[PDB]
């Protein structure tokens, strides 16, 4: 599962 | 050809610019500009010697860019995001007999939001390959 977040 | 081999070192590094508003266009979803580096170390900057080529596996969001070649140094990669993601790096060595190898570099984007350059992270790794 590929995940991503914004720092903010 | 047999059994000597030489410790390198790799630096995989990011930098990053915050983009405010006042200068994103209508529907651009980009906060960031950042800039994923390899680099080899102090002794030795320009791992061009032993490298051929570096592949840069980024996420899906990415597609269908998520994976960029970069033959040729400066082994760079810019590119405009929103959000931080474990990058890939993948390094393939001009010496047939040396494997590749995965550096998997946590991308860390500026929270100072100055809109000026920072340098958010760095991934070091020592690396084994045949000297002959
Ligand atoms: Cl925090
Ligand atoms: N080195
Ligand atoms: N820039
Ligand atoms: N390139």
């Amino acid at each position: 599962a590929a995940r991503k977040s914004a720092p903010a | 050809t047999s059994r000597l081999f030489v410790k390198k070192t790799i630096v995989v590094g990011n930098v990053s610019k915050y983009i405010p508003p006042d200068k994103r266009e209508e529907n651009d979803q980009s906060t960031h500009k950042w800039m994923v580096y390899v680099r080899g170390s102090r002794r030795e900057p320009s791992i061009n010697h032993f490298v051929k080529k570096v592949w840069f596996f980024l996420h899906p969001s990415y597609k269908p860019n998520d994976l960029v070649e970069v033959r040729e140094p400066p082994f760079h990669l810019t590119r405009r995001g929103w959000g931080e993601f474990p990058v890939r790096v993948q390094v393939h060595f001009k010496d047939s007999q040396n494997k590749r190898i995965d550096i998997i570099h946590n991308l860390k984007l500026d929270r100072t939001y100055t809109g000026l350059q920072t340098l958010g992270a760095e991934t070091v790794v020592d690396v084994e390959l045949h000297r002959h």
